[PDB]
């Protein structure tokens, strides 16, 4: 009946309405296809009404993508494509109607809502940060929920939209006039006789009708500089454009995503070939690519974004509203630089003059390319910089409620630090503190305060990245905690709450990594070939670059840190030699150039130590320095490092640099399965016997008895 | 109740010309001298007797900063009287006047002039931002500072925007507009009454706060000219011009770029009934409040008069004769749709109901703004006459002024009769 | 003896630096920002309950007119709080406070934040007078505007000349020195003393109204420049820049182009004990006056001391500690040769004798103009607390603080010690 969807009459003009009040947002689903379909033919079976609207009388997004749990609810392929055959021949009912109509947009339309946008004859958009509209297609890795992209270049272009849904990212309302999507834009209201944003959703009704009326009798016309040089031109430079693109989509990123260029091939053959013949096509490739291995784990890739952006601990009691940051440099100018826009009033500790200069030259030159591209206003940009005093003692923290350390690392001066910094501040107070190597729980038993102590890693370009992690000791009490993520959340970045151990997960995992990045090299098969070969296999950034990612100088205390526990025997399993490449006093990033350098061939032929002999071929020692990482991976939760283990990689995928396109380490038990792994490392049983040591919790249900972790 | 009181004298204003017509051709502090020059033609007071002028600009032609003081000094008066201008954006004079009234309560001088005087014919529209530097110029050194260049010459421009949002003054004119429920057809009701009441005004010719003065470079005399009249029919054809066609602010129901001066002067009382010049009014209290420019941008007066109204201890609807300032059309009749109902004086203050009730009848008869123009910074001190002799001339004895300023500060005071 | 008393509490001054360095990048509303949120940094007030903010400039950047609304709006101030500026020539800035101080002792608001800022790097050169008409083309009227052209492009220069008698400050400057009987030898001692006090007082460093803040662009972080010293033997070899040799006033014991801001807090004394924040003074009378432009240009302080202390009720020696503004060398030392004797105070006005006598043991310890530089609009906001730590510092209880401006108008006001 009218269970989600409703009209009246007003102005004889039938105002179809959207809301879902069950869930937050709306979903496109078969569960609302269901009604939306008998209500637009009894509009195409009225005469009195000449013109009708839709709209989300929801507040909040316009309608959501594919509904998660509906695309990735598992059915057989004959199934899939016949309801993505079905899909838009909905959409072909209503694109040429008759009786014209015209949608509009005051929220985040992204995903299958283009696909009912933009096959509307007119629509109409509200200029603010809220409502973007982008197209969450290639970002999961599909095509889209009705096929817009058969008329999306036929509207906009060839060359102005192929950098658009490819390329994932959204747009706001501003762009779009330029663009040419939306044509018409009306920015929101303030106050009202009615609460301030339930008019602005109910007065884009009353546009809308005042250009209805306009469409019925024609006196506006829908045929609404670079464009338009290509608008008739192209007979001959066909495949000297998307040979362009064939070799860009491979040199962006690597050959290994067979999911892009899969829609490319739709637009490849949408030109130049049957249109309305192309519009099936695709039903015999959306059924490939979603009942695929490159992106069947990357549905529960996204339920993971979306199930660690919530609070979950409680309600927020006592928010914070000012902050302390003891200590400048790379991680506390560069938390600075994320914690200052959206409302966080932050006071940053320096020792010196000499390193604020270093200090506030980040947060200000990252901030105003943001203005360079016109992301913010030139005026609010300096408001937000100013919300950032540096003090150079103490004066102020009397006020303070939450306090973060991001001193260099060390066990002695930092247990100094925190008692020192305890006395001027209250005791309704956070300390944390973002360490790296050493764990909390030896610095948790020297304050006044046992319970108010917490800690916060980060990573380390703080702007590019993604992710927090949580550190929580035993007597991090619930307040604690939640006070903790709202932070987290409220910054933005999505979440991970840790029981700690000794490392706690992320460099506990990184170093025996790290530790057999020497151990290429530890041959000589020159190692600017090794960038190639492990981007080859997914990771974004070479171990190479890892190196020159994490710092030189902390790569010998991650390295003497669980090796002075048990990263001797399998939190490693090499000999270090770092120590000899900082004795000459190679810098890192600091230094500029990275590793030919002309001298890391004499640390090798030092002594004879590669006579070394075994047939490890590139796809050998890929699987290798992979099956470690995931035996290491799988170590976890088996002492309990959290509550339960499908929380876990969308931390360390994340912000660590495991390749998307590959579920995560606690994900391939299931697409490459828990039986061939241990084949390759029983394949790899009579090398060594001490350090690729499997674990024990998945191998008892690994082969035989078709057990799964929870699937 | 021991507190010195203070008077309005009368009130001189020079006639407000549409731009393009005489005063295109005059020089950003001459008007000034005319209008002061006019107030010292009928005040008949000792030039020394003067204390401490006080005038507002919002330009502040850079050629010569601090106009007041050569203003004064142009029109001969004696130089022992000390000078400052005061610049807001649109209640400029009429901040004046506030100044001058805690300049005088303060119980050190004597008499104030107070006025308003602008030009927007020439806007400064300056050079650049950095061809500027090129002031390092004024023999190889004055080669190497030319040595650097592109074409980078543009001339930036003074929109006037308001810039802590970055948008002109009539996006947020037909968003406040729209936001409460104002149809095309209400909306230009007022625009009718605002000029058919006007040219009624200049028809009995009682509007007599008009001095004249001759424009050097062009030929006779001055008197008003943004008077017309027309029908409702005529009025909607006229496409919008501050948005694409669904809004509801075109340029006919609109202010438009004006120019002239005004002033007065102020007098503490018991000199005035020394010298005996007849008064006309008194100066009681001020409320002077500002709103945030993001979501109440020209809600200026209508938040600001319900904290006055307490202030002195009286009440709404035994008033005598508003006169509220204008800028836009509709702005000012959502300034009378908002508080004629709840939820509004409800979450931005704490229990009250419907202070805001002005009964329309007692309202701004001698046309307010859109009648004769709105000069940018020298209105109100046209209003407290356009008040005084108004209130004078029925019965009645109080009165409030009340206007909106382009960056949320609003200005509301009350005005009482002749102290006979 | 029953108006309400008002307090100064503690006053930022972002430090001054000589144009050319790092203040040649910015904008000159910015650092108003910077000192206002300074003034926010060592106060610990909460930002609702200051009420009523009011800068003042000279140059007015016409990008954003009324410098303090934005300005207070830049530092997240809550936005119920209206604002305006105030424009002077050279006492901008301590005609904030002045207003200010009516402004409370009225008894209608809470506490005032008063201010001076302007960078006179970027001197507004704008287009020409004639050029601008061409706003009348903002398809053939298009084209018939544009067809009167000959070569008449030439951006006229803001030349700082007062306009009232059409010569620069260094004329009128070098006419009162010579007219007083000031040698060259003479007036260089105290160009000596203005920069030999000052580099003492930067070494022992408790000249502490100082806030630094980075400059966005440039390094690393600010403190003052304009100090200098040197041996008298190397200061008579500079040849004087504003009139022909003959004349007397070079470049070394004149001011130069600086640039800067300054902000304070002033307190009514009732919440500044009841909320209990620690204060620095009192701020008692002030007499305000102005002075021919013809003969008196720069005799600025002098006319008007007399006039104050009669005011209050007192007597000159009887002072504690002076501080008087200077502009230039020798016009401080004519202010105090003039009035070391008769003749002058007779013939302009009546039967005084000698009210003037500092005895110059008690002046400007802590160097005030020529030490560290003149600010053109935001001198006196300085002078404040340089007068209040000061004679705090010391022994005594009272102080006048003296300026003279551009224009001819002077202003006094004296200060006393803390409440306890």
């Amino acid at each position: 009946t009218r269970t989600h969807i409703n009209y009246g009459v007003k102005g004889d003009v039938a105002v179809v309405r959207i809301n879902s009040p069950n869930s937050k947002v709306n979903t496109l689903s078969k569960e609302l296809h269901s009604e939306f379909s008998e209500v637009m033919n009894e509009i195409w079976a009225s005469d009195q009404i000449r013109s009708a609207v839709l709209i989300s009388s929801k507040p909040g997004c316009f309608i959501a993508g594919a509904d998660i749990n509906m695309l990735a609810a598992c059915k057989t392929l004959q199934e899939v494509t016949q309801l993505s055959q079905e899909a838009q021949r909905i959409v072909e009912k209503l694109e040429k109607s008759t009786k014209p109509i015209v949608a509009a947009i005051n929220g985040s339309c992204l995903g299958g809502g283009l696909e009912v946008a933009i096959s509307c004859q007119y629509r109409i958009a509200t200029k603010d940060r809220k409502t973007v509209l982008g197209t969450p297609e290639v970002l999961l890795g599909a095509l889209p929920g009705a096929g817009g992209t058969q008329r999306l270049p036929k509207m906009v272009g060839v060359p102005a939209a192929l950098d658009m849904m490819l390329t994932g990212r959204s747009i706001r309302a501003d762009r779009a006039k330029k663009m040419g999507l939306v044509d018409q834009l009306v920015e929101p209201l303030g106050p009202g006789l009615k609460p301030p944003e339930e008019r602005t959703i109910e007065y884009l009704e009353e546009v809308a009708i005042t250009f209805a009326k306009g469409l019925a009798d024609k006196k506006i016309s829908p045929k609404r500089e670079k464009l338009t040089a290509y608008a008739m031109t192209i007979p001959f430079v066909r495949q000297q454009v998307y040979k362009k693109v064939e070799e860009k989509v491979r040199k962006q990123t690597k050959g290994l995503y067979p999911a892009p260029l899969k829609i490319i091939d739709v637009v490849k053959t949408g030109i130049e070939q049957g249109s309305d013949a192309g519009y099936l096509c695709e039903s015999q490739k959306f059924g490939e690519l979603v009942m695929t291995k490159e992106s069947k784990a990357l549905m529960g890739l996204y339920h993971g974004q979306v199930l660690c952006k919530k609070n979950k601990f409680g309600a927020p009691q006592k928010d914070v509203k000012h902050l302390a940051i003891l200590g400048a440099g790379l991680m506390g100018a560069g938390i600075a630089q994320v914690s200052v826009d959206k409302g966080l009033k932050t006071i940053l500790k320096d020792a010196t003059l000499t390193a604020l200069d270093r200090g506030q030259q980040q947060v200000f030159k990252g901030l105003n390319d943001k203005v360079k591209k016109k992301a913010l206003t030139s005026f609010e940009r300096d408001s937000i910089f100013s919300n950032l005093t540096g003090q150079l003692d103490y004066q102020g923290f009397e006020k303070a409620d939450m306090v973060i350390e991001a001193v260099f690392e060390d066990l002695s001066l930092k247990h100094r630090v925190l008692k020192e910094v305890e006395a001027v501040i209250p005791d309704h107070c956070i300390f944390a503190s973002n360490t790296s190597a050493l764990p909390i729980s030896e610095i948790a038993a020297v304050s006044k305060r046992p319970e108010k102590v917490i800690g916060m890693h980060y990573f380390s370009p703080v702007d590019k990245m993604q992710l927090l992690e949580i550190i929580t000791t035993e007597k991090t009490s619930k307040d604690t905690s939640a006070s903790a993520v709202a932070v987290g959340l409220k910054q933005g970045k999505v979440i991970i709450v840790v029981k700690d151990g000794p490392g706690f997960y992320t460099t506990r995992c990184l170093a025996p990594m790290m530790s057999e990045v020497i151990r290429i090299l530890q041959e000589g098969v020159d190692p600017k070939k090794l960038d190639s070969l492990t981007t080859s296999f997914g990771f974004p950034v070479g171990a190479a670059t890892l190196v020159d990612e994490v710092g030189v100088d902390v790569a010998k205390h991650v390295a003497e840190d669980l090796g002075k526990v048990f990263g001797e025997r399998f939190g490693g399993g090499n000999p270090e030699l770092l120590t000899q490449m900082v004795s000459k006093g190679f810098l890192g990033r600091k230094s500029g150039k990275g590793f030919l350098n002309s001298d890391m061939d004499s640390i090798l032929a030092s002594l004879k130590l590669p006579p070394k002999s075994e047939v490890s071929s590139d796809e050998d020692i890929q699987f290798r320095l992979v099956t470690r990482f995931v035996n290491e991976a799988v170590m976890c939760l088996q002492e309990g490092i959290l509550a339960t283990p499908a929380e876990g990689d969308i931390g360390a995928v994340f912000g660590l640099g495991f390749p998307p396109c590959l579920g995560g380490p606690f994900r391939f038990v299931d697409l490459y399965g828990a039986q061939k792994i241990v084949d390759r490392l029983k394949k790899y049983e009579a090398a060594y016997g001490k350090q690729f040591t499997p674990c024990q919790l998945l191998a008892d249900h690994a082969n035989s008895p078709n057990k799964k972790f929870y699937q | 109740p021991n507190i010195r009181n203070v008077v309005v004298v009368d009130g001189v204003r020079t006639p407000f010309l549409l731009s393009g017509t005489s005063y295109k051709d005059l020089m950003p502090h001459d008007l000034a001298r005319a209008a002061l020059t006019g107030l010292l033609h009928r005040t008949s007071v000792p030039k020394e007797v003067v204390d401490y002028i006080i005038f507002g600009t919002v330009i502040q032609e850079v050629k010569t900063s601090n106009v007041a003081r050569e203003a004064a000094l142009g029109a001969g008066f004696s130089d022992k009287t000390p000078a400052h201008t005061v610049t807001m954006a649109c209640i400029s004079a009429n901040q004046a006047m506030t100044t001058g009234v805690g300049l005088i309560a303060s119980g050190q001088c004597d008499v104030i002039v107070a006025g308003g005087v602008e030009l927007m014919s020439d806007v400064p529209i300056r050079h650049s931002r950095k061809m500027r530097k090129l002031m390092l110029d004024l023999g190889q050194r004055l080669s190497l500072i030319s040595k650097f260049r592109f074409n980078f010459l543009a001339p930036e421009l003074p929109a006037v925007s308001e810039f802590s949002t970055s948008e002109t003054m009539g996006h947020s004119a037909d968003r406040l507009a729209a936001a409460f429920a104002v149809s095309r057809l209400e909306q230009d009701e007022y625009a009718l009454r605002s000029h058919s009441l006007a040219k009624k005004a200049q028809d009995e010719g009682l509007l007599s706060d008009v001095v004249p003065f001759k424009v050097p470079g062009k030929d006779t005399v001055t008197k008003d000219n943004g008077i017309r009249p027309s029908s409702l029919e005529q009025m909607a054809k006229l496409k919008p011009a501050f948005i694409k066609p669904y809004g509801t602010v075109t340029a006919a129901n609109s202010s438009f770029l004006t120019d002239g001066a005004s002033a007065m002067l102020i007098m503490a009382e018991e000199k005035a009934l020394a010298m005996g010049y007849k008064p006309k009014a008194y100066l009681r209290d001020f409320m002077y409040v500002s709103q945030d420019p993001k979501d109440q941008l020209l809600l200026g007066p209508t938040y600001a008069t319900p904290k006055v109204l307490e202030k002195a201890g009286l009440t709404m609807n035994d008033i005598d004769a508003f006169e509220f300032h204008e800028a836009f059309s509709g702005q000012i009749l959502a300034n009378f749709k908002a508080m004629d109902s709840d939820w509004f004086a409800e979450n931005y203050m704490g229990r009250k109901t419907k202070v805001g009730l002005p009964p329309l009848e007692k309202f701004n008869n001698w046309g307010g703004s859109l009648s004769l123009g709105h000069p940018f910074g020298a209105t109100g001190c046209r209003l407290v006459m356009a008040a005084a002799n108004r209130l004078r001339k029925e019965g009645g004895q109080y009165g409030l002024v009340a206007a909106c300023a382009a960056g949320g500060q609003g200005h509301a005071m009350i005005v009482e009769a002749y102290p006979k």
